[PDB]
């Protein structure tokens, strides 16, 4: 290569080109998928990533661990990527994705190594991954009975199959009955807002809570609350975005008087339209007052003298969550306060939870919403509990959508793998290579159990893939028995749709990853 | 044709086999590339396709160019040569329609 | 036991794959238990000391000068200046009991400790962390349920 | 703290990328003296990193002075110096000849046929190349002087020197055939050792001759030397005449008064003794490559006898082979036969504010001086190379008298001859092998592109010629652009030259095709 | 720090007549090939600003590990144009430099050769 | 804890960047395998260019900073030292090796489980080889070393003229051969002095039926053509005689200093008056000689050789029955010279060769020499043809001593394999792993043969592994053990019909050192890199 005075691309432009290139972004790859190797399992374990700031963020999660990571490589982005549309799209499995995905390249790494074209691969990648979910979809199991105690009972199940690899697993079967509770009074949508998730510091787990309704914290109270009673047997709740204090009518609001009778008339105006209002709210039948606009301290006193509790700069969806708890209607105009727009719950009580006041709406019949109070020695504690409950609650919604489920605990890849190793013995051979490179790379993921529980991978993979072969479709890895059971008579169950989604995604990243033969770097511009 | 991993001065990722977008996504310096790469553009314009067609075309006429001048050829008889080649390709690609 | 990986690729081209890498850190495994084991034991026995009726006080000084003598564990450990995220977890573990109870803010960073101190030589003889915690757990329980058992109500 | 395998130092490349570099240097090389070939080339100027200007138009002197950086230039520079040193000519056009075959090989490479492919068909094409060559010789008279003058003149009518052909080409002619020797049944010709060139600036380049003799410039020792002698009986010698210590540590003590003037005494009889003994073989001048005592002067002239002290060795090995005298280190052993006799005449002379010992008059002499008088230094650097090239030409011819048509008809028949064989090959590398006999074309090319002539007009007509009979001395008259045949206008070429130049640009290609990586930046590791 | 005690090596400082005496000490090299002559940078090396200044002609000369031979400034005392003889001619003045052609090459178990049976 | 000053890297870290730094030596080296391998340029800080294609010059030249580069270079260079031969493939051979052996390890695999492994499967293939897929040398006559000179130098700069080089390798090697004690034919290779000078093309290269010296004669006035040489091999200076450290000269008597000075050269004098009186030609010293012993060779015609290389000289005095004399000393306390230390030849000339001069002694009697005159384009050629011609002397001598041969182009590899992985479900239980491993790894060199021709590598080897596997398991088939690979074509090949022959030391060998290495590399698990 000649300097070539005037040069073609922009100077300092990085050019990789050919099998090595290709070799790196397969081995970039799985250095991604060894930063969150050992967090798969009920014996996985927790990463603890430091930012610049100094926050540290614990977590047993694949996408968040992926994404506090900091990747920079074009071709280990395309694993954190995928990570990531398995969060959304399922909510659990990203670490088994990652983990796939690199066994796929690792898989056909020799044989791109020895000059293999890479649309060979690309193409035996799709037939298989075509028959795995094929595959899937014929032998997951289904019941068409719509039985509510055993439809509950799958619910509990998954959820708890979800959980049993968290700092919460030891109560799985407590916070997953938490879970289906709370998902089973979802409407018709799902919405994840209609869930609310408090954290509170200070408290065991087992005294985190789920209500029936409606709770949130304290919010700025003027003088005169403490006055106010914090608890009432049948109050009628009154839904209202209002700023209730005085202020100017209107910001471009200009008043002209001329005569001391006037000044008197406006300021006796100004008190007469803020009591006029508080007026109409208090013969509304109401008992207590929530609005997004702040409430004044001469609201709060006037609510007071008559025995009402108030609570002005209520966040928008604490409101909509005591809306669609209680049945009301929030109300930016008072002047038609009717009954319909009120809010009603049995019980309405202001209680401290470890050193916080909270609001609490229970005794709600006709609920729609739900509220997670959670308890922990520090903030990360909530926060990956919260991550956990996350993950459950994605489980069960998708449980809901359908009740298809196979067993999990690396069973349903061992029963791929064999039956794409009996499909790639019935064809010519230069296929046959790839989808038994496929099959084989499909038994990663009971081996990183193995491994991570501190088995001996070896002897439980040949024990797996001798009960396989002579029949035997749900028998998986059983961390607590250091041996293999059937794991769906254990109740280890997982939704098809997530393991569906699990080999779609990974086949998807490792075909596009073995597509790409040259990567060009321009320089960066305003480095700063 | 393989995909290629393109990053331009924004670190924004780019894969893809398509001519047009990887000539945009290059800091091109030389400006007879640039030509090129404008007419690239330009044929993405008029039509959406045969981006690298472009490209793969004027690079042979232009190796072929400079092969006819150095074996004695001047710069006028080569470019009327590929003019009047153009106009009798012009003419053919009616009969070729299948 | 540091730098994270450093490989260059085995063709010798550059092998960049997270940003400032060779400015960050990273602890595997047993590394790792044994640095949070000690940090916790290096905090739970600074705060043993004030335990108790004969417990001493600690002088505590901010950024400012401003100088507070206080025995309280929350109190001591919310104005140290830490920089070990264990360390951290332990300040946020003592005010969490601060905030629930108000009082045994220094048991519970001591228990912590002698508990973390016992799962290091469980740990050397090879036990798996996850056996340790659930064993632990299930001593908890246990131990909850005999305090429960011989408690006594007053008026 | 970075681990690494290498070095940090330490850049390595390999693909594609290197092909294309090294073929790519190779072409600039190339193009660097493509048009310092044929009778119409111009001069360059080269600026010497020490101060000097060179200023020529052959390839090796140009390539020479050129500092590269690309490890393929280097291997192009070591070509050109490697057909200098064989054969003295034809630089150039080897240099000229491996860019091109190079270009094809780039050609060939671009395409999926892996480098052994290409490699195997240049070397089938070059035994076929050197087949075609010995073909088409014709031999020479060695007896026929017009023809030898012929010969050089058609390899110097292409340099600076062609302004006077016939001077140029009689003193080469001269000083070749006197320096060959024959001794033990072994020829030589030894033109590195003698035949020396001196040149002095100024004067016309008219004057200029070859002597019958050697030319030195020293002046006698003492002004009473004569400095014209008629048949000096001429004696060299190899040690000095001078009284001088000992190997081995001598040290003495003097107790005695008349020791110190005794031991002085001694001196000057050990002197004496030795100038006796060379007077005892009657010479008329004396000649050692060390100092001589101003006694030994004086006991020289007391006999009438001429001294020169000083000279360098490679100069006295020149004497001897002149003068037909034998170097003798011990004056005691001095023989008849050492003494030499057969110089026709010694003689001192001025030239310009310095003294030049002549002796040009021997009679059968083996070693001669070329005296170049010139414009100046540079001019006279020019004119030496191209004497240079004269004399390697007769050499070339004296030892193999095989001659070839110049002027590009050898490389357009050769050309011709295997394209034609190549029409039976019926494989996959008959494509390089037509493709590189056809590379020889680029020589009659540049020979027109430095004509100013129209090229494709030329070579058509000059192919068409060559796919007729008896057309293989049909070359282009490189100073009026057209096409002639060549046993007419006399340009040849010998066979030996035309042979090197056609192996090692064959052969610079397979070197350069056999390579794919290139690592750099490590330490010799002495 | 490396290289045997018993070879003179002599460094140059310089800072971009330097060409006459780079040409010199290139004349001299071709000339003496046992020596080893090389050249750095000043700012390379990092002197003082006075060096660099008014120092820029750097002949420095190494036996050992030790300075035999610091002579700095050589403008005065050697010219500007002075040829490549000179150069050596002065400095064995002082007696510090040292004192056939082949083919191409000729170097290439440690039996030789035996014949005995 | 450790408080060490320095890094240490503990478990899957170390492991992974031995490996690495294995790998990426082999992917080094590996593109110069085969006859479709291609040469490499090496360049230092200075400007020096190194073309060659061997494996062992290039790990020499690189700078290497890891411990399991360094590993592998020494590698070659002890096969290089001790075969001459393959020393890519052992580099290539044992990088695949320790890959594969931390792949088992990474699966949980105990390394001393993989170490036993390899160690049964390297002691099964030698012994396979040495039992199944050797060929005896008898049978074959001198196209069995003519085959195995042009394998050796396919893959070179000499490749295409090796119809040529190998006549020229095996005259000079037959040339050279001798027998010694107990009866075996020694053939002592390094006493064909290899010359060279670049000018006209290869095939002009000459094999001298003698002995070459890269020196000329002293003097000019000598002559440079000598038809029956007596030559005379001497050990001391020939100059003015110097008393030693421990004897002095004082001069009381002034009348004696002309006496002594006179002596001091007549010393030297009569030494050379008693060489010459014997009637000796032609005289080479490894010392050197002043003017006038140089004047007194002169004038009795005769020869005068100074600075003569001592290894020269001591082939010289072999091959022409002359013996050096270090001192001209008898028994009895003289100074004499006899004939009988006078060594003989047909002709001494100094042919002049591309504007240099050289001295050949041609012809020597009582014994038969052997030299080679390469001739290049420029000094890289010549270098790389030195190197080339070097491996192929090797390789006729490993030959020529071992008379078994084994077939090339990856046939020895595949056999082994399918053997191998055959063999593997015998012994063992973890060690089946392991020697399945081994099998596999055996198999880098056809796919790297493959791959450097740009052929289809997979369908290839299948090919190759279906027959092998068919020879092994039809008795009837053992004539498809010496199907090879053909690069040219792309095809699998019987390369033993084809004349693709290599010792079998060199495979032996090959395997033993890449076990060995992969092993020593692989008990490492833990790094401690002190800060200097
Ligand atoms: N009780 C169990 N026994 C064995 N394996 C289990 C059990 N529970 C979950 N698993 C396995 O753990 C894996 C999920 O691990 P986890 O990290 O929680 O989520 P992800 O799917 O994102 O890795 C599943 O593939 C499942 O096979
Ligand atoms: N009068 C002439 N007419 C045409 N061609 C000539 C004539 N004289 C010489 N040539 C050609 O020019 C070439 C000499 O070019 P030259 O400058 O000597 O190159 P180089 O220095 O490499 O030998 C020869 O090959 C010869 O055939
Ligand atoms: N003509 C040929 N046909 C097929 N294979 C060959 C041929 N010549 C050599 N080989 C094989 O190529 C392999 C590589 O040899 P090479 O790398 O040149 O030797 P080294 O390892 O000493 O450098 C050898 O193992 C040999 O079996
Ligand atoms: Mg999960
Ligand atoms: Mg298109
Ligand atoms: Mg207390
Ligand atoms: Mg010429
Ligand atoms: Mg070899």
């Amino acid at each position: 290569m000649m300097p070539t005075p005037v040069i073609l691309l922009k100077e300092g432009t990085d050019s990789s080109q050919g099998i090595p290139q290709l070799v790196s972004n397969i081995s970039a790859c799985q250095v991604i998928a060894e930063a969150v190797r050992t967090t798969l399992g009920p014996r996985g374990m927790d990463k603890l990533i430091v930012d610049g700031r100094g926050k540290a963020t614990i977590s047993n999660d694949g996408a968040t661990i992926l994404k506090l990571l900091d990747v920079v490589h074009p071709a280990a982005k395309t694993l954190v990527d995928i990570a990531k549309s398995q969060d959304a799209e399922v909510g659990d499995g990203t670490t088994s994705v990652t983990l796939l995905a690199a066994e796929f390249l690792k898989q056909v790494k020799p044989y791109v190594e020895e000059g293999l074209h890479p649309q060979i691969i690309i193409r035996a990648f799709r037939t298989a991954t075509q028959l795995a979910v094929n595959k899937i979809k014929e032998i997951a199991v289904t019941v068409k009975k719509a039985d509510k105690v055993e439809q509950r009972k799958l619910l509990e199940k998954c959820a708890m199959t979800a959980l049993s690899s968290k700092l919460i697993s030891q109560q799985k079967a407590f916070f997953a009955k938490m879970v289906v509770d709370a998902v089973m009074m979802l409407d018709d949508l799902l919405q994840l807002k209609m869930i609310g998730i408090k954290k509170v510091q200070g408290g065991a787990l087992e005294d985190s809570q789920l209500v029936a309704g409606v709770a949130f914290k304290k919010t700025f109270s003027y003088a005169g609350f403490e006055m106010q009673p914090k608890k009432y047997h049948n109050p009628k709740i009154a839904l209202l975005n209002v700023e209730l204090e005085l202020k100017a009518e209107k910001d471009n609001a200009e008043i002209r008087v001329h005569t001391v009778e006037d000044y008197q008339a406006i300021v006796d105006a100004e008190w007469n339209i803020l009591y006029d209002k508080l007026e109409k709210i208090h013969h509304s039948g109401a008992k207590v007052v929530l609005s997004k606009l702040p409430i004044g301290d001469v609201a709060t006193q006037y609510f007071a003298d008559r025995d009402m509790f108030c609570a002005g700069r209520v966040p928008e969806e604490d409101l909509k969550r005591t809306m669609m708890a209680c049945g009301g209607s929030i109300q930016t105009s008072v002047n038609a306060l009717s009954a319909d727009v009120l809010g009603r719950c049995q019980v309405f009580e202001e209680t401290q939870i470890g050193g916080e006041r909270y609001n609490f709406f229970t005794g709600c019949p006709k609920a729609k919403t739900c509220t997670f109070i959670l308890r922990g020695g520090a903030e990360q504690f909530m926060e990956e509990t919260e991550r956990s409950l996350h993950d459950a609650i994605m489980i069960v919604r998708r449980a809901i959508k359908n009740d298809s489920v196979v067993a999990g605990g690396g069973a349903i890849e061992m029963e791929l793998s064999k039956y794409l190793r009996d499909y790639s013995r019935t064809i010519p051979g230069k296929q046959q290579l790839l989808i038994g490179a496929y099959a084989k790379a499909l038994e990663i993921i009971p081996r990183q159990l193995c491994d991570n529980a501190g088995f001996d991978a070896t002897n439980i993979l040949n024990k797996l893939r001798a009960r396989h072969a002579q029949g035997g479709t749900w028998y998986g890895v059983d961390i607590n028995n250091e041996d293999i059971a059937d794991n769906f008579e254990a109740f280890v169950w997982e939704p098809a749709m997530v393991r569906i989604n699990a080999l779609t995604a990974a086949s998807e990243a490792a075909c596009l990853i073995v597509s790409v033969d040259e990567t060009i770097k321009n320089p960066r511009s305003t480095v700063d | 044709g393989m995909n290629k991993m393109v990053i331009n001065h924004l670190e924004k990722l780019f894969v893809t086999n398509d001519a047009a977008t990887i000539l945009r996504e290059l800091e091109v310096q030389h400006p007879a590339a640039k030509m090129i790469v404008m007419a690239s553009h330009m044929q993405e314009q008029e039509v959406g396709d045969g981006t690298n067609f472009v490209l793969v075309f004027a690079g042979a006429l232009l190796e072929l160019a400079e092969e006819l001048l150095r074996i004695g050829l001047s710069v006028s008889e080569v470019i009327e040569g590929y003019e009047i080649a153009c106009r009798k390709a012009h003419e053919i690609l009616p009969n070729l329609v299948c | 036991a540091s730098m994270g990986t450093l490989a260059f690729d085995e063709y010798g081209r550059p092998f960049l794959i997270i940003k400032d890498q060779d400015r960050k850190s990273r602890l595997m495994g047993l590394e790792a238990l044994k640095s949070h084991i000690m940090a916790a034991k290096a905090v739970a026995n600074t705060m043993r000391t004030s335990l108790g009726p004969n417990g001493l006080d600690k002088m505590m000084v901010d950024k400012d000068g401003d100088v507070t003598v206080t025995n309280d564990g929350a109190t001591i450990l919310s104005m140290m200046d830490v920089d070990h995220q264990i360390a951290k977890l332990m300040v946020e573990l003592s005010k969490s009991q601060d905030d629930e109870i108000g009082d045994g803010t220094t048991g519970v960073v001591v228990l912590a400790g002698a508990l973390l101190e016992e799962a290091e030589q469980l740990l050397d003889r090879g036990i798996h962390p996850i056996r340790i915690a659930d064993g632990y757990e299930q001593a908890a329980r246990v131990a909850i349920e005999h305090l429960d058992k011989i408690s006594d109500s007053v008026l | 703290r970075p681990v690494l395998v290498l070095s940090q130092n330490t850049k390595r490349e390999s693909g594609r990328k290197v092909q294309s570099g090294n073929i790519n240097a190779a072409k600039t090389i190339a193009d660097i003296i493509r048009t310092c070939l044929g009778p119409k080339s111009m001069m360059k100027m080269l600026l010497d990193p020490m101060g000097g200007i060179v200023m020529t138009n052959d390839g090796n002197a140009i390539l020479r002075e050129i500092q590269v950086q690309h490890p393929a230039a280097k291997s192009m520079i070591e070509i050109s110096r490697t057909q200098d040193e064989e054969v003295g000519d034809g630089t150039t056009s080897v240099i000229i000849l491996a860019g091109e075959m190079l270009s094809v090989a780039e050609h060939f490479l671009e395409q999926q046929m892996h480098p052994t492919v290409v490699i195997s068909a240049y070397r089938k094409a070059l035994d076929d190349m050197i087949s075609t060559l010995k073909k088409i010789s014709i031999p020479v008279d060695i007896s026929d002087s017009d023809m030898m003058l012929n010969i050089i003149n058609s390899s110097i009518t292409t340099k600076a020197i062609s302004r006077w052909s016939s001077l140029a080409c009689n003193i080469a002619l001269d000083a070749v055939k006197m320096v060959q020797f024959e001794e033990n049944g072994r020829k030589e010709i030894d033109i590195k050792k003698y035949a020396r060139v001196e040149k002095i600036p100024g004067g016309i380049i008219e004057d200029s001759c070859v002597l019958r003799g050697v030319m030195i410039n020293k002046d006698v020792t003492h002004p009473r030397m004569r400095r014209y002698i008629k048949n000096p009986r001429i004696v060299l010698l190899d040690s000095s005449l001078e009284y001088k210590k000992g190997e081995s540590q001598t040290d003495i003590e003097i107790t005695r008064e008349e020791d110190f003037t005794r031991i002085l005494q001694m001196e000057e009889e050990y002197i004496q003794q030795l100038c006796e003994d060379i007077i005892q073989l009657k010479p008329d001048v004396v000649i050692t490559e060390k100092g001589i005592s101003d006694l030994a002067q004086h006991y020289l002239m007391r006999a009438n006898i001429t001294a020169i002290r000083r000279v360098r060795k490679t100069d006295n090995n020149r004497i001897a082979r002149a003068c037909g005298a034998r170097i003798v280190s011990r004056p005691e052993e001095l023989r008849e036969d050492d003494v030499g006799t057969g110089a026709g005449l010694l003689e001192i002379k001025k030239i310009g504010d310095e003294y030049f010992t002549f002796i040009t008059d021997c009679k059968d002499p083996k070693a001669c001086t070329i005296l170049l008088r010139g414009a100046s230094k540079e001019i006279l650097s020019e004119v030496e190379r191209n004497l240079q090239d004269a004399m390697q030409v007769c050499r070339n011819v004296l030892l193999d008298p095989q001659l070839v048509p110049g002027g590009g008809a050898s490389e357009m028949a050769v050309a011709h001859a295997l394209t034609e064989k190549s029409k039976a090959m019926t494989g996959v590398e008959q494509w390089p092998y037509r493709a590189v006999a056809q590379a020889l074309e680029v020589i009659p090319r540049t020979l027109i592109q430095n004509c100013g002539a129209s090229t494709i007009r030329l070579l058509t007509s000059l192919r068409a010629k060559h796919t007729q009979e008896n057309c293989e001395t049909w070359g282009v008259n490189g100073e009026t652009g057209t096409l002639v045949d060549m046993k007419e206008l006399g340009i040849w070429e010998p066979l030996a030259v035309k042979l090197q130049t056609y192996k090692t640009a064959v052969e610079t290609a397979v070197l350069l095709l056999r390579i794919d990586d290139i690592v750099s930046g490590h330490k010799k590791k002495g | 720090d490396k290289e045997q005690k018993s070879i003179v090596i002599m460094v140059h400082i310089y800072e971009d007549g330097t060409e006459a005496m780079n040409g010199c000490m290139i004349c001299l090299a071709a000339e003496y090939p046992a020596v080893k002559f090389c050249k750095v940078k000043s700012s390379v090396i990092g002197a003082s600003s006075q060096f660099t200044r008014n120092a820029l002609p750097a002949l420095l000369i190494y036996k050992g590990g030790e300075l035999i031979g610091n002579f700095v400034r050589v403008t005065d005392q050697l010219g500007d144009d002075f040829f490549a003889v000179d150069l050596e001619a002065f400095l064995q003045e002082f007696g510090l430099l040292p004192e056939v052609l082949t083919s191409v090459r000729n170097s290439a178990s440690e039996d030789s050769d035996l014949e005995i049976d | 804890p450790l408080s060490v000053f320095g890094d240490r890297s503990t478990g899957e870290t170390i492991r992974s960047q031995n490996v690495m730094a294995a790998a990426s030596i082999a992917n080094i080296v590996k593109s110069s395998l085969g006859p479709v391998g291609l040469d490499k340029m090496l360049v230092d800080d200075i400007g020096d260019v190194t073309i060659t294609n061997d494996g062992a010059t290039i790990l020499k030249l690189l700078e290497v900073e890891h411990p399991a580069a360094k590993v592998l270079c020494e590698l070659a260079d002890l096969q290089d030292k001790e075969v001459g031969d393959g020393t890519t493939s052992v580099v290539i051979i044992a990088a695949e090796l320790l890959k594969n052996a931390d792949e088992l390890v990474k699966q949980k695999i105990h390394p001393t489980s993989v170490i036993s492994g390899y160690r049964l499967a390297c002691k099964e293939a030698v012994r396979y080889i040495n039992e199944n897929l050797i060929v005896n040398t008898d049978e074959l006559g001198r196209d069995c070393l003519i085959n195995a000179a042009k394998t050796s130098m396919s893959s070179k700069i000499i490749g295409i003229n090796g119809d040529f080089f190998a006549n020229m390798v095996v005259d000079a090697v037959l040339a050279i051969k001798y027998t010694d004690i107990r009866g075996q034919p020694r053939y002592p290779v390094n006493s064909v002095n290899i010359l060279k000078a670049h000018g006209r093309s290869q095939m002009e290269s000459m094999l001298i039926s003698g002995y070459a010296l890269n020196c000329v004669v002293g003097s000019q006035g000598m002559p440079k053509r000598i038809v029956n040489a007596k030559i005379a091999c001497l050990d001391f200076s020939l100059q003015k005689t110097k008393m030693k450290l421990g004897v002095q000269v004082v001069i009381t008597d002034p009348e004696k200093l002309d006496q002594i000075r006179q002596r001091e050269s007549d010393i030297t004098k009569e030494r050379i008056q008693k060489i010459l009186a014997t009637g000796a030609n032609v005289i080479l010293t490894t010392g050197g000689i002043d003017d006038m012993c140089l004047k007194y060779f002169v004038e009795a015609g005769a020869m005068a050789v100074r600075r003569v290389l001592k290894r020269d000289l001591k082939r010289i005095a072999k091959a022409s029955g002359a013996t050096i004399l270090s001192t001209l000393a008898n028994l009895e306390g003289e100074e004499t010279f006899e004939a009988a230390m006078l060594g003989q030849a047909e002709e001494v000339v100094q042919e002049r060769i591309c504007d240099d001069e050289l001295i050949l002694i041609k012809n020597t009697k009582a014994r038969t020499s052997a030299s080679i005159i390469l001739r290049g384009a420029n000094d890289f050629m010549c270098d790389e043809m030195e190197r080339s011609l070097h491996d192929a002397l090797c390789v006729v001598k490993r030959v020529l001593e071992s008379k078994s041969v084994v077939p090339g182009g990856g046939a020895v590899e595949a056999a082994l394999s399918i053997y191998l992985e055959n063999y593997a479900t015998s012994m063992g239980s973890r060690e089946q792993l392991a020697i399945a491993e081994f099998a596999r790894s055996l198999l880098v060199i056809p796919n790297t043969l493959a791959v450097n021709a740009a052929q289809d590598s997979t369908d290839l080897v299948a090919k190759l592994r279906a027959f092998h596997n068919e020879a092994q398991v039809n008795p009837e088939r053992k004539n498809l053990k010496w199907i090879g690979l053909d690069l040219s074509n792309g095809k699998p090949r019987d390369n033993k019909q084809a004349g693709v022959f290599e010792p079998t030391i060199v495979k032996v060998k090959s395997l033993k050192f890449a076990t060995e290495a992969a092993i020593t590399i692989l008990r490492i698990d833990d790094l401690i890199k002190l800060h200097p």
